[PDB]
């Protein structure tokens, strides 16, 4: 679609070359179409070659068993090559991933230029659904930005899937009542009920894709810390806002820094607000995924992973638990090895082979910085190290505010003495707190309705019994509240730090 | 016009009976038991008696095969209803056998088929209708060509019934009832109804699709194991939906000469264009298109990619949808699963005990069983049997039947309707089964209910709200913007019930049911096979709303010796995909263990299994419940009294319950056989009845508690007590009281 728009917009001379069909023709057929299909885009110059599915022709050489493929394979780099006679003549064409394709396919004059079309982000997937529901009817009930929030892991044939399936739902529902009538058409309209049972069986075609996308975030979600926001600010948006600054002073922006504090505390909530401050791209790589690649020893992906973060740039390339492996391997005493281990030491490659030009920003989050690899802490790589201590008073209001975000509370409750008479608890018990409170209105909204059917059902002869999420109901929730980090954690967290501080003397340092 | 009702599947199996949902028959003044001459296209009418029913719609009339064929009609269409008084009885109908469903039964036909039809049965028969009988094991066709009087008649014992020989040659326009149809299917309801939704607009209104301008779904796979009847599935929605069926099948495109297959399989394309609407059914895919890496010539990725740009190219072609057999979705080119391509999905799986129970009656349903048969039975005892095999039963089953009937003794249909299995015929084929699905995954509801594990209401609670809320009420967790819980961690002394209560959740939610043992984790660890994990997830997701059930989420832990840290590779993944699944899907984590302490942290936290609930040993009332289910099916005598039982088994778990109930249950059994041993003993020794031991007595319950032992120690019990005191102490803030 995106190379027939262009075509279409620019006036050029669209050509269509689809892998499959060339590989489908006998031996010598397939280099004859390829020979026409080049000629015909020469002809009707400018023109705009758009190879779907490059990987059926020219995979990689060892996926080219046959010798016709390796024949194909190099009848389309010759015809690439000899584009620099072919005048004005651009060869778009599409791939799963860049290693997909033969290596020799990249090299320049032949697919030099390349585009990450990714996975559409909510706003994107919000467009879609606008585009692909221009012609349908719809009800007032729905609002695409909730199916938009809703619809993570869809691609766009996916979300167009999605809204043929809520027409079609639609349609049957409006069909055994009843070439066809248009004034049925235009009657006819598709509401929530038809894109929630749409999304129930759709099946999203991109949920292991990883997700680049600016997130919706805010520095507001978690108050305080505003010290942390200042650091962040300083190492993310100053080298992306004013790079005349960083050249005048002749400064290298850091790398990246280092999250250390209890679980939970909002690590990756700063990491997402400072790339949202910035709008910059957020790819979080969980500690899950170090784990995958240090068993299978695939830990060539991080390359790709930071490929990722350079394709989509600026980026704020976050690793939500560096110490995962390490506590894998036991940690605080391990195995007999050093803190060295491949899918970190592959870590330290790629950021040392990162260009600072490129505005690629690493965090770095741990509960256990101790254990970490001192090889990442020093210049030029995660050298920064911030603590991101429990939220504080006005911290655990905004947490709890955020969290009471799309649920219905009623004005009784005052999050701010909830907050206050919650020191020591970090966000996620606070996020566990509101998540019981829901749980309890649910409960009690459940009970109350089977109560009135039974009701009804004795007696045949209507407002919501619990419409908000009450006083008592967080008071409820409260005595299931435990505190997630004990006091020892924090001692231990704040003698790390202090252990960091305090040799940070020479404070008493003056010129004469 | 009221008379305008809408063909549906039938549930009755009467070739004279339509039924009508309760509030029509009121509307449309029947009497439950009025002939109506229901009308059809091509001017065709049939006369049947209406009945009355629940699950049909108001607009909905539940018509058989046979009735839906003589109407020239098919489900989903439109016929006129209206009641038919004049329905006096008759004298003569000229019924006459079809050629094709006789071509190679002898005998009267008649005091064998004709006369148990129209037998003590008031069937109202029009001239011209065809009737199916299915008696001894075949199903015969009978078209009545002439009733005195005419149109419509009804059969009485003073009706001369009268018939002759040379079966007349089948018409044009008749559809055979050997043809495959919606009935021909069991096992495969929920799927079969997926696939129905799918392709009946396409298919039924192909120009009002096209009018429509509307994606319709191309591709189409099914898969799950060999022998689920998939094309049986194809060609059955191909014929109910009227469409043109065109087969192509793997190894035949595959046999051809290279060139020869690239040209019958763009034949076959050509052909279903022409015949639009149609449904292209490639059987065994994985044969013609498998994994680029299975293939190896140059003319085997030739072919697919001939096939890839045929589904591609349907595009232009009307109406015609492509369906596709397989084993696994792996199992075939990725990029036949790309979107306008093979991009709609089912999996058929093994059938349930409910599904084989359906494959088994329609199977049967030509043999003229003993009354002793109860397929129920044989449906719960062919665990890991799929259609194919069930049939291959049936088949066994017949077959000894009649090396039974020949030891005893172009062939006399009246000793064929004699020929009757019975259960010994049934058990013994039961006996040389093999299925071939016994390894398969199992995904169905459990039987298990609340009832078979009383007690535990906390926990009953706490599940409900995890599972059946979710599920049952999506709308107040969209108003309380809650995200419902992935999944809960059971904890506790082993063999305590935690497969049950997961099972009872699963079922009282009606939502399949997946159980992943120990073992098979352990599996996945020593082969380094964790990305299997993946797939039991993507199973989970198939067959959603799903309880997928980890039985020992600590087995590997144990296995390591419960010098590394926690993490280890396969529950590495089942975090990732937990992770990874959207909550929109209501698959439901469950994972249990008895050893809490040596489960990874990281699988407890938000987003996983944060949930710990404690299942400790059954109580009093619960050990009543599982002493009772247990012995459910043994016949146990009155004078045991089960509450006692439990009162003195304290301290006992679950399983310990069930090791008493076996021992007495064993105990009884070596006493009957003794007891059958002495009486078959003084018959020889004294030639010269009544069951020594019917049922378990007390005293083998008694003998059986001399063997019974506690498998959890105090000190067990006092571990997992710590455990869940140490969980709520921590839980203080109890005194928080809003000003």
């Amino acid at each position: 679609l995106i190379a027939r728009a262009v075509a279409n917009e620019t006036g050029a001379f669209f050509f269509l070359i689809n892998g499959p069909e060339i590989m489908s023709k006998l031996a010598g057929e397939s280099e004859s179409n390829l020979r026409k299909a080049f000629e015909e885009a020469e002809k009707n110059a400018p023109a705009i070659i758009f190879i779907d599915e490059l990987d059926a022709i020219a995979p990689k050489r060892e996926k080219t068993h046959g010798e016709v493929e390796r024949r194909i394979v190099s009848q389309l780099l010759t015809l690439m090559d000899g584009l620099k006679q072919r005048a004005h003549v651009i060869v778009m064409a599409a791939t799963n991933r860049p290693n997909s394709i033969d290596p020799a396919l990249r090299r320049f004059g032949r697919f030099d230029r390349e585009v990450d079309i990714g996975i559409p982000d909510a706003t994107g997937r919000l467009e879609i659904l606008q585009i692909h529901t221009k012609n349908m009817k719809l009800a007032d009930d729905v609002d695409l930005e909730q199916v938009a929030n809703e619809t993570h892991g869809h691609v766009g044939a996916d979300l167009a899937a999605l809204c043929s399936e809520a027409a079609l739902q639609a349609i049957r529902k409006k069909m055994d009542l009843i070439t066809i009538d248009a004034e049925v058409m235009n009657s006819l309209a598709v509401t929530m009920d038809d894109f929630r049972w749409a999304l129930s069986q759709s099946n999203p075609s991109a949920l292991r894709e990883t997700v680049v996308e600016v997130p919706q975030v805010t520095w507001e979600d978690i108050g305080g810390l505003e010290d942390v926001k200042r650091e962040l600010q300083e190492l993310v948006q100053y080298p992306v806002e004013h790079p005349d600054k960083f050249l005048k002073f002749g400064m290298t922006p850091s790398k990246g820094v280092l999250f250390y504090g209890p679980p939970g505390c909002g690590k990756t909530l700063l990491a997402k607000a400072i790339a949202n401050e910035c709008q910059a791209n957020f790819i979080s790589i969980k500690g899950p995924e170090l784990l995958t690649m240090w068993f299978g020893e695939s830990e060539a992906n991080v390359r790709e992973i930071f490929d990722k973060a350079r394709q989509a740039a600026p980026c704020v390339l976050f690793f939500d638990e560096l110490d995962s492996i390490a506590k894998a391997r036991g940690g605080n005493i391990g195995d007999g090895g050093g803190a060295a281990d491949r899918v970190i030491n592959q870590i330290l490659t790629e950021m040392d082979g990162m260009s600072t030009k490129k505005n690629v920003f690493i965090i770095g989050a741990t509960n256990r910085p101790d254990i970490i690899d001192p090889a990442i802490l020093r210049p030029g790589r995660l050298d920064q190290l911030i603590y991101i201590p429990l939220p504080d008073e006005k911290s655990r209001v905004a947490i709890l505010k955020a969290n009471l975000r799309k649920s219905p509370v009623a004005k009784d409750v005052d999050l701010e003495f909830l907050a206050k008479m919650t020191n020591g608890f970090s966000g996620a018990d606070l996020t566990e707190i509101c998540q019981r409170a829901c749980k309890l209105a649910i409960r009690e909204s459940i009970e109350s309705e089977i109560r009135r059917e039974r009701e009804r059902q004795t007696n045949p002869s209507e407002d919501d019994p619990v419409p908000e999420i009450r006083r008592d109901h967080f008071e409820e929730a409260m005595r299931f509240a435990r505190r997630s980090v004990s006091d020892n954690d924090i001692r231990k967290y704040e003698m790390f730090a202090q252990t960091l501080q305090q040799s940070r003397g020479f404070g008493s340092f003056r010129f004469p | 016009r009221p008379n305008r009702l809408i063909v549906d599947e039938a549930i009755n199996e009467d070739n004279s009976v339509v039924s009508l949902s309760q509030p029509k028959m009121d509307e449309l003044q029947l009497f439950r038991g009025d002939t109506v001459l229901l009308k059809g296209k091509k001017r065709r009418e049939a006369v049947c008696i209406v009945l009355s029913d629940d699950t049909c719609s108001d607009e909905k009339i539940r018509m058989n095969r046979v009735v839906r064929n003589n109407l020239r009609v098919r489900l989903g269409d439109v016929i006129s209803i209206q009641p038919c008084p004049d329905v006096k009885y008759g004298k003569r109908i000229h019924v006459l056998p079809i050629d094709d469903t006789v071509e190679g039964i002898t005998g009267n036909l008649f005091e064998v088929y004709l006369k148990p039809y129209f037998l003590e049965a008031y069937r109202p028969i029009r001239k011209g209708d065809i009737f199916l009988v299915r008696g001894g094991m075949r199903a015969v066709e009978f078209k009545v060509v002439e009733t005195d009087p005419s149109p419509y008649c009804i059969v009485a014992p003073d009706t001369v019934i009268h018939c002759e020989g040379e079966p007349i040659k089948r018409e044009d326009e008749e559809e055979s009832l050997n043809e495959v149809g919606y009935d021909d299917i069991g096992g495969c309801r929920k799927q079969l109804a997926q696939i129905k939704e799918m392709v009946e607009l396409p298919l039924r209104h192909p120009a009002l699709f096209k009018a429509i301008g509307v994606k319709p779904p191309r591709g189409i796979l099914l898969y799950g194991p060999p022998g689920t009847g998939k094309t049986l599935i194809a060609r059955a929605v191909a014929n109910e939906t009227g469409a043109f069926f065109f087969l192509i099948n793997g190894p035949e495109i595959m046999s051809k000469l290279a060139g020869e297959s690239e040209s019958n399989l763009r034949k076959a394309f050509e052909e279903a264009e022409k015949n639009a609407p149609a449904i292209i059914f490639i059987d065994e895919l994985d044969a013609i298109a498998p994994k680029r890496e299975k293939t190896h010539g140059e003319v085997e990725r030739r072919i697919v990619s001939q096939l890839l740009t045929l589904m591609d190219g349907l595009k232009q072609r009307a109406h015609v949808i492509v369906m596709a057999a397989t084993n696994r979705p792996n199992s075939i080119d990725p990029a036949l699963r790309r979107f306008g391509r093979f991009d709609r999905e089912v999996d058929i799986g093994i059938p349930d005990a409910t599904g084989r129970l359906e494959i088994l009656q329609i199977h049967t349903k030509n043999m003229k069983l003993a009354d002793d048969v109860d397929l129920e039975q044989v449906a719960n005892e062919t665990h890991g049997h799929v259609g194919a095999d069930l049939a291959a039963l049936c088949s066994e089953a017949a077959l000894q039947a009649i090396r039974k009937k020949m030891d005893l003794i172009t062939i006399d249909a009246e000793v064929m309707n004699s020929l009757a299995v019975t259960m010994d015929d049934f058990r013994w084929a039961l006996s040389q089964s093999n299925p071939s699905a016994l390894r398969e995954t199992v995904v169905e509801v459990p039987q298990v209910t609340w009832e078979d594990i009383g007690g535990l209401e906390d926990v009953k609670r706490e599940l409900q709200e995890l599972v059946q809320y979710p599920v049952e009420h999506p709308d107040k967790f969209l108003k309380f913007g809650m995200t419902p819980s992935k999944g809960v961690l059971f904890y506790g002394p082993p063999g305590c019930g935690k497969t049950l209560l997961a099972k009872a959740i699963a079922n009282e939610c009606q939502a399949n049911f997946i159980s992943i043992k120990g073992p098979e984790l352990l599996t996945m660890w020593f082969g380094e096979s964790e990305a299997n994990v993946r797939e039991i997830f993507d199973k989970a997701r198939q067959a959603a709303p799903c309880v997928l059930f980890f039985d020992e989420l600590d087995s590997i832990a144990k296995a390591r010796g419960g010098g590394g840290g926690a993490a280890d590779r396969v529950i590495n993944q089942i975090l990732t995909e937990m992770d990874g699944m959207s909550t929109k899907k209501n698959v439901f984590i469950i994972g249990a263990t008895n050893r809490p302490d040596i489960i990874d942290p990281a699988i407890l936290r938000p987003g996983r299994l944060d949930q710990l609930i404690y299942i400790p040993l059954p109580d009093e009332k619960s050990r009543v419940a599982i002493l009772k289910a247990n012995l459910r099916k043994s016949p146990v005598a009155k004078d045991v009294d089960l509450e006692f039982l439990a009162k003195m088994t304290n301290g006992f778990s679950g399983a310990d319950l069930t090791e008493i109930c076996q021992r007495a249950c064993k105990l009884a059994i070596r006493e009957s056989i003794e007891s059958e041993i002495r009486r078959e003993r003084e018959r020889q020794t004294n030639p010269s009845e009544d069951d020594p031991v019917p049922e378990i007595r007390r005293d083998h319950f008694e003998e059986a508690m001399r063997f019974a032992r506690r498998s959890v120690s105090d000190n067990d019990i006092r571990k997992y007590e710590m455990f869940a005191q140490t969980l709520q102490q921590s839980r203080g803030f109890g005194s928080f009281r809003f000003p």
